[PDB]
């Protein structure tokens, strides 16, 4: 989804929102603000207008990202869930990418509803972070791979196929977006590899395990 | 800046329309913009994204009235041809 | 209830303001410390202790020109916070004073200007003193003007500026800055008053008979003209020209607001005992090609509006006689659409003489303001210099480094060309 | 009111304490004979913090001096400011416990710890409100490292509610004059971690570095090294004895230095140490003191702070400066070197100001720094200890002096746990 | 018959009290020996032989700060029983000030307070000066206020506190004490004015030009504010405001009693001879979001209520004109449910200038007690720091080891969050 970098691109974000609103008065977007250095969902909040950005304080010097919020995800048991997939990058030259057949599906602890001004503050129904949902009273710890707030991605895929959904196409497009992210992100890694491990000098080989959300 | 000028002189992108002064002005403007963009204001030199912007501008200058995918790619092909001539 | 605020910006503005305020203090009897040993209300604000503080703010993006004011003779006169100074000089760069260094000092100047305006009930306009061909005087002046319209909209913005000479220059980057200041002096000003140093040098050499003059005499002449402009707001006389009547009688069309200033009874002490400086003589001396303070031939163009500000022992009948005889010679030709092109003001106060000056004591003086189409000749040479410099991109990297694009260069050149076209076309007859 | 009882142990402790007592007596204006000859009304207000008023305007320190060798007692007694001490506070043995920690902790120290504690109780009970104790010793010998552990273990249970400091000298790897010395250190750190409220690591090689580099001293001696330790000792407790804008007692320093109970090892420093021919070329300001106070060159411990990150910083300024300048300087450090600071402690620096400066000087600071880099010292000793323990070396002495094999392993486990827990918060 | 009793706790409290009582002695004309060489029967009591004993108790947990007063310039001023000191300080520990050492000295302070309050006929209320993150100044103040409310209910208790600064701080355990002490401020104090050291440093640098200030200048500024508040009780004049009157007018709801204090004519005695301090000038300077004594900006808040206290040559006509002018401005905006958002008060006594100070002998001065919703920013900042430690459970073992349970921290956090939401909800529009 389209993104803006604060505080550098705040004016561009405001101008774009204003122009689209003028073009479409019925347009009621929802944006999500996430800190660059923030992890585990800390500092991430939801806004409906560019003016809703908290621009008064000492915490605004940190760069942030404003992103178009996906207001309509798939819901399983009326709970919006995200998928953590483990991807192996074997080498940059030649490029080698491997994708695990199973992942971890993390579910929200509250029923999902479309973003409204009355439920923006409800982080449990809008954030799928495990560290944030674990403190909720509705979090369920289950040893089964198909129940609880944390499940296996293969189980979710097979439940989806039980409704007649082509899981092969789903897996194909997951593979496509994963490979697309890796190729989009590779060139800076080749630059960093050259900077840190110059050609002609002894050095170890490198690989990585990445968690795609 | 020496790297940019060597690149320009190697892939022969310079011509009557684009002289050395214009190349230097473009380099200075791009470097200043990308240094100011980052949180740290030193950024002594040019990162990769600024080089991507410069390559986009150069590809826009050449091969006019062409799609963007055809652009950049055409300039890459020309630069590779000139490099192959250079090493050969 | 007729207060005016002056904004001396840049080195040239500061050292013209020194002479301006010396002359003002002498005229109104104010000592260099602020105590008199009404008329003084336009330029001075009175406090409880009887101390008169000047109604002006000094701004420069460097200390070296202001500390002389703060440690000189007139050090107890100005408010300590009205002398605003920066830390790093603009280094003859428009972008330096408009985008990078001048952006850190604009807030203090705006706050002090708002503080000054809070003390005025009959505020009339602003008297911006600056100079083209300089980093601060071209960039910070633009920033200040732009924002002084966003804030005070209907107020007047009178501009006194120094223009580059035909062949006598100081910096190799003068055409760039002077072209870039065209936007601000065009669509953020009401009357742009221009003077170049070469013409005042010639005037000093011929009239006052000074072989090697310097900036002080030039600034004193500028102060005399500025005092003549506002001499009606403070003193009393027969015909009084207000600030708004001046520009409603001098500016024909909105974009044509670039008058020309002249001061006739410019004479040394020795050569004044022999010449009877009657009203006709000085009135004719105003209409002399070798007497204008911008190097341009007034016979190579039209005459649109004329304002004659008389001070001293001037009876209106003699003014009518001088105007009548002026409209007889064919060497001074006007525009057919202005059958009446003469505005007259008469005030009683004679001009004053500062100690250690180069101007003789006289009992009548005339300041002449002319809206002539001979300024395009001045702009054309500078435009040619700019094109020659810009054909091979020269010094442009300095401007681009501080945050300016080449679109600014192109647009400024186009704007100047359009203004020149407008001036050339307004001279046609129909 | 709020008096401190001083204890010296070993040769190193006795010499450092003698220099310290000369320093404090000069500061408070005390004759070597014991009289007061000074020009101030503030030198005698809180004199009841180190001294006791005897008959006829005589002042006598606390100064419990202990040793297992009766040579250091004679050295201290016949020596500058050596009759200033009470005659019966000298508790001395008959043999210096060799260089054996077992001897001074189990056999020779046992027959003298009760004798010491009698005089310790006798002085304490003559106090209006005992703030605490402080011990000066070295962790490389038998008498020092053994007595300063046995005595501290029995002083802590007797007065659990008081304050206990220790200006210990941690053994250095390069400057080594003892063979069995790592053993002693490994057997002491684990008792200097649960029995003392504060502990200052004073490594000797850092003192030599300061003398060679900062002071341009060709030939330093032990007196020059002890001068710095005495300066830091005085700067730690200035706010208990002279007035200030922001006072900082010992307990106030403790409360904002240790985030957790066992993180009480610090790095000392003294701000205006310059030279004798560079003085004229300097200006005595707050910013320059803060610059020569936070450098990995003015620190009295041999571990680079750049290798770790500070958890907390103290700064007991002494002089007639301004508070705004101090606050501005502290905000610049933290903003400049952000990486060298724990993120989960905002404003890690604790400040203080005392008007009266040390004599001659018009401005000084004492920097106390809790840093994770201190773990280096421990991980520098353990290795040596292991190098001598896998092949049992010099262990017959300790084994025959009553100890058993398991104590060494327990001590190594405790020290390793301390290193790991200091590394946890890095 | 208009008596107020002063209490000063901690080093900050005692030093502020020194400044304040020197100011009162200078004002009413009392030598440091308590004997003059009426208006004093509100801070002083007259014995048989002309002595004037102040009605204040100095309490501290450590001897040095009080002992400085015991042997100083004002030695023979306080009844030595009124000077109270302990044996050991709280060591920046709220637990020590509330549960371990404060309870050991709570009897003497109450006995002296009773002895002082039995010597008055009508008691307006107590005054309490302290800190917010200091240990003794938090814990012992909490204990004292908790018992004072029980013993003297339905009686005013106004407190002046030094809130922790957003950036500079002199301690590492500051947020813990600050968060734990905002329960008696919320539920045991009838009013509370908080000032920030950083704001006073900025004011001293910008206005008084004091490059390197110390705590004495800050304390003198607080003394000026406190004298401004209690001026309609001692001296007479125009419209007079007592404690109950402005307490009613400035506290809309019982949970909102956190105003901000402002002193407009802060002049370095060198800019005084260059500007006039009219009623409009000082009234505007009060509302300027730079001359504020805490680090909050009203521009990101709404002005809930306003109290203006004028001293000197002030007439109601100028006050009304200035209030109207403030009303017209749209940059500063009030909430909607107070059409009349001001309570004004005029006194005749000019402010007193102490020797060796930083102020100037002005003719009129104004003190602003402004209730806005911007304070929610400041607390928030402090709030953040607090949890940034509490997540790692840092420094908690000290507080736990002195009779304080683990639940108090979370209770105070929840209380402070509730107060923040309460202050935010009143800013909504109808
Ligand atoms: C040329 C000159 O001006 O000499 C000064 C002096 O200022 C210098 C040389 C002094 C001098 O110190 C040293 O030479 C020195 C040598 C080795 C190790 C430590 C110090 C001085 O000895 C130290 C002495 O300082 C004091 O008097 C302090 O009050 C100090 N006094 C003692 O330690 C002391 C105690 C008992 C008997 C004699 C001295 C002190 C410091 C902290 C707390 C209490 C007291 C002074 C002014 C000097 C000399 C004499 C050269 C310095 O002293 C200190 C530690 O502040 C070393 O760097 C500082 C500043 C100067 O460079
Ligand atoms: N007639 C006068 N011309 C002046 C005076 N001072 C400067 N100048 C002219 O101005 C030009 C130089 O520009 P300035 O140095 O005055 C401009 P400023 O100081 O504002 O720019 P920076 O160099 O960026 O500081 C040059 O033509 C000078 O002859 C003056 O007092 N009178
Ligand atoms: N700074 C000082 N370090 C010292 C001094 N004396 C010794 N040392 C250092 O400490 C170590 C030896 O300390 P001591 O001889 O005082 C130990 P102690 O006498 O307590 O042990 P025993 O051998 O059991 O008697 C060794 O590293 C020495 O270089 C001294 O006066 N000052
Ligand atoms: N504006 C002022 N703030 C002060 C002053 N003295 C201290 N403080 C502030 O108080 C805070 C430090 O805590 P205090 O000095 O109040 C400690 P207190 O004596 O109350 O308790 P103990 O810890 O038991 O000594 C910190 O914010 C200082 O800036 C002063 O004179 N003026
Ligand atoms: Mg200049
Ligand atoms: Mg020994
Ligand atoms: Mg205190």
């Amino acid at each position: 989804p389209r993104s803006w970098i604060l505080p550098d691109e705040f004016q561009l974000f405001v101008a774009q929102v204003q122009m689209v609103k003028d073009d479409d008065p019925s347009w009621k977007p929802t944006f999500i603000v996430k800190p660059d250095g923030g992890c585990q969902g800390d500092g991430i909040y939801l806004i409906k207008d560019p003016s809703d950005i908290r621009l008064a304080g000492t915490l605004q010097s940190r760069p942030a990202v404003v992103q178009e919020y996906i207001c309509k995800p798939l819901l399983i048991d009326k709970l919006k869930f995200d998928i953590r997939l483990y991807v192996l990058l074997k080498s940059l030259d030649p490029l080698e990418i491997y994708i695990a057949k199973d992942g971890l599906s993390r579910f929200c602890t509250e029923p999902y509803q479309e973003p409204t001004p009355k439920n923006l503050h409800r982080i449990f129904m809008h954030l799928t972070n495990y560290s944030l949902n674990i403190h909720s009273g509705n979090f369920i710890h289950s040893d089964s791979a198909s129940t609880g707030s944390k499940r296996t991605f293969s189980s979710i895929l097979c439940r989806l196929s039980s409704k007649g959904v082509d899981i092969k196409k789903v897996w194909s497009d997951i593979i496509s977006v994963v490979i697309k992210t890796v190729i989009a992100l590779t060139p800076e890694l080749k630059v960093f590899y050259q900077s840190d491990i110059p050609t002609g000098r002894p050095g170890p080989t490198c690989f990585q395990i990445l968690g795609f959300d | 800046p020496t790297g940019f000028r060597t690149f320009i002189r190697s892939c022969k992108l310079s011509s009557s329309s684009l002289s050395m002064a214009a190349v230097d002005i473009l380099y200075i403007d791009i470097t200043r913009r990308w240094n100011s963009m980052t949180l740290d204001q030193r950024d002594s030199g040019m990162c990769l994204q600024a080089f991507v912007e410069a390559f986009f501008f150069l590809a826009q200058r050449k091969f006019k009235m062409l799609p963007l995918h055809e652009q950049v790619a055409s300039l890459i092909d020309l630069c590779e041809y000139h490099l192959s001539l250079l090493d050969e | 209830m007729r207060e005016c605020i002056s904004i001396h910006v840049g080195q040239a503005g500061v050292q013209i303001g020194n002479a301006c305020w010396e002359l003002y203090c002498l005229e109104h009897g104010i000592q260099p410390d602020g105590q008199m040993p009404d008329s003084f209300n336009t330029f001075f604000s009175e406090t409880g202790a009887g101390k008169h503080v000047p109604r002006a703010v000094f701004v420069d993006l460097e200390p070296t020109v202001i500390d002389e004011v703060r440690t000189g003779t007139y050090r107890q006169l100005f408010h300590p916070e009205q002398l605003i100074t920066g830390k790093e000089d603009a280094a003859n760069n428009y972008a330096r004073g408009h985008y990078t260094i001048g952006k850190e000092i604009i807030d203090l100047v705006l706050d002090r200007i708002r503080k000054l305006a809070d003390q005025c009930t009959g505020l009339q306009g602003f008297l911006v003193f600056h100079s083209f061909g300089g980093g601060t005087g071209s960039g910070f002046t633009s920033l200040l003007m732009e924002r002084l319209s966003v804030d005070y909209g209907k107020k007047s913005k009178l501009e006194f500026s120094i223009y580059p000479a035909p062949q006598v220059s100081t910096a190799v980057v003068e055409p760039y800055n002077s072209i870039l200041t065209t936007h601000t002096t065009l669509e953020h000003s009401d009357c742009a008053f221009m003077v170049d140093n070469e013409a005042i040098y010639d005037i000093c050499r011929r009239n006052l008979d000074i072989e090697r003059p310097t900036y002080t005499n030039l600034n004193r002449l500028i102060s005399q003209i500025v005092s003549s402009i506002t001499a009606s707001l403070r003193f009393d006389g027969a015909l009084n020209v207000d600030l708004t009547e001046f520009q409603t009688n001098l500016v024909p069309y909105p974009r044509i607001h670039f008058p020309l200033a002249t001061y006739a009874p410019v004479i040394s002490a020795e050569k004044a005992y022999h010449e009877q400086l009657s009203v006709a003589e000085i009135t004719n001396a105003c209409f002399e090609p070798a007497n204008q303070m911008v190097k341009c031939d007034p016979r190579h163009g039209k005459y649109m509006a004329c304002c004659l500000l008389y001070r001293g022992d001037v009876v209106p009948k003699d003014v009518n006689a001088a105007i009548a005889t002026i409209k007889t010679k064919r060497s001074i030709q006007f525009v057919d659409w202005c059958p009446t092109g003469f505005k007259v003001g008469i005030n009683y106060q004679p001009p004053t003489v500062v100690p250690g000056g180069d101007l003789a004591k006289v009992q009548r003086a005339v300041c002449m303001l002319s809206n002539t189409t001979a300024i395009a000749e001045a702009w054309a040479r500078l435009d040619h210099k700019f094109d020659l410099m810009y054909a091979k991109r020269a010094f442009v990297h300095w401007y681009v480094g501080e945050g300016m694009e080449e679109g600014e260069f192109s647009e400024a050149r186009e704007d100047m060309a359009a203004l020149e076209k407008d001036y050339e076309e307004v001279g046609v007859d129909s | 009111m709020r008096e401190i009882v001083h204890i010296q142990a070993g040769q190193c402790g006795n010499q450092i304490g003698a220099k310290f007592w000369e320093v404090i007596s000069d500061e408070h204006g005390i004759d070597p004979t014991g009289t007061y000859h000074g020009d101030s009304d503030l030198q005698l207000d809180r004199i009841s913090v180190y001294y006791n008023e005897a008959t006829g305007g005589k002042y006598v320190p606390r100064a419990i001096l202990v040793d297992l060798e009766p040579g250091t007692m004679d050295s201290v007694r016949s020596g500058p400011f050596g009759q200033i001490f009470r005659p019966d506070n000298f508790v001395f043995g008959q043999s210096g416990a060799g260089n054996n920690w077992a001897k001074g902790h189990y056999t020779e120290g046992a027959e003298l710890v009760d004798s010491v504690l009698d005089v310790v109780r006798k002085e304490a009970e003559s106090c209006d409100c005992l703030q605490g104790f402080q011990l000066t010793h070295s962790l490389g010998g038998g008498t020092g490292s053994g007595m300063g552990t046995l005595l501290i273990s029995k002083i802590r249970e007797e007065y659990p509610d008081r304050i206990m400091n220790t200006f210990s000298v941690v053994p250095s790897p390069k400057v080594s004059d003892t063979v069995v010395e790592p053993y002693n250190a490994t057997l002491s750190v684990h008792q200097l971690v649960e029995n003392t409220d504060e502990t200052y690591c004073i490594d000797n090689e850092a003192l030599y570095d300061i003398c060679f580099r900062t002071l341009k001293l060709t030939t330093p001696t032990y007196g020059d090294l002890n001068h710095l330790v005495s300066a830091t000792m005085s700067g730690v407790t200035t706010c208990l004895r002279f007035p200030g804008q922001l006072n900082a007692d010992l307990r106030k320093l403790a409360v904002n230095m240790v985030p957790f109970p066992r993180l009480h090892f610090f790095m000392p420093g003294f701000a205006p140490l310059t030279s004798r021919g560079s003085q004229q070329y300097r200006a005595l300001t707050v910013p320059e003191l803060t610059q020569q106070v936070f450098d990995a060159k003015n620190m009295m411990a041999a571990c680079d702070p750049r290798h770790g990150r500070y958890l907390t910083v103290a700064a007991v300024f002494r002089g007639r400066m301004s508070m705004k300048e101090v606050d501005e300087q502290m905000l610049n450090v933290q903003n400049k070197n952000s990486s060298y600071f724990v993120e989960w402690i905002p404003n890690n620096v604790k400040t203080a100001v005392c008007d009266i400066p040390p004599r001659g000087l018009k401005m000084a600071v004492t920097f106390i720094g809790n840093s994770t880099a201190i773990q280096e010292l421990f991980k520098r000793i353990s290795e040596q200890f292991t190098a001598m323990f896998r092949r049992k070396a010099f262990l017959h002495w300790y084994t025959g002096e009553g100890m058993d094999e398991m104590e060494f392993t327990e001590a190594e486990s405790n020290m390793n746990d301390l290193v790991s827990e200091y590394q946890q918060y890095q």
